[PDB]
């Protein structure tokens, strides 16, 4: 209600080669976040931007390692952002975070963050 | 080193001062805050609101920055600000400024965790 909350769902355990969809709906903000995106932190690695998109569905950017396999979308509700992940690889294992209010894939520019959803891709 | 958030406070925050007319304010403050040291900073805005109230703008209306970046935030209320602008005779190292008081919405770019102002973008 009074708090902005980025509610993440989907994700979880999946076999290599498989697919998952992550979803995030922001509640508590009365206007439109210009950019929303997905970030991840893999075991042994720093946090990195995975995909981001502006409220018009444009400015779309992907990490090079997921281009052609992951698809971001914002056409399914106000301040909602989805990540369809296909052909999943063990190295996609990570905590995935939704973020809102920043610019492109630069994590320092985002001020609202989901609490994080585990994605585990087993070999 | 000075953090990005502290540089914003040095360049743009003057919470203790009121909006009283003060024709030399910018000449005094642009020098005191080190904004004339390497060159004459051409335009600079000081904000006469509390640091808490200015930090809170990072949770207010998300808007585009002037340069096209999208991590800017506009205050819902207008705020007591002072615009400092170089005069026609200003030339480094002899910088000179005109002072203009205004009440306008501020727009800041925010970064970090905690998410705080690191750049003063515009007033409207």
């Amino acid at each position: 209600g009074s708090q902005v909350q980025l509610v993440e769902s989907g994700g979880g355990l999946v076999q290599a080669g498989g697919s998952l969809r992550l979803s995030c709906a922001a509640s508590g903000y009365a206007y439109t976040y210009i950019y929303m995106g997905w970030f991840r932190q893999a075991p042994g690695k720093e946090r990195e931007g995975v995909a981001a998109m502006d409220s018009g569905g444009g400015g779309t950017l992907y990490a090079d390692s997921v281009k052609g396999r992951f698809t971001i979308s914002r056409d399914k509700g106000k301040n909602t952002v989805y990540l369809q992940m296909d052909s999943l690889k063990p190295e996609d294992t990570a905590t995935y975070y939704c973020a809102a209010g920043g610019y492109e894939l630069r994590d320092r520019t985002y001020g609202q963050w989901g609490q994080g959803t585990q994605v585990t891709v087993s070999s | 080193k000075e953090t990005a958030a502290a540089k914003f406070e040095r360049q743009h925050m003057d919470s203790s001062t009121s909006a009283a007319s003060s024709s030399n304010y910018c000449n005094q403050m642009m020098k005191s805050r080190n904004l004339t040291k390497d060159r004459c900073k051409p335009v600079n805005t000081f904000v006469h609101e509390s640091l808490a109230d200015v930090q809170a703008v990072c949770s207010q209306k998300n808007v585009a920055c002037k340069n096209g970046q999208t991590n800017c935030y506009q205050s819902y209320s207008t705020m007591s600000i002072t615009d400092c602008r170089e005069t026609g005779s200003s030339k480094y190292p002899n910088c000179a400024y005109k002072t203009t008081q205004a009440n306008k919405h501020i727009i800041v770019a925010c970064e970090g965790n905690p998410y705080v102002p690191v750049h003063f973008d515009a007033s409207v």
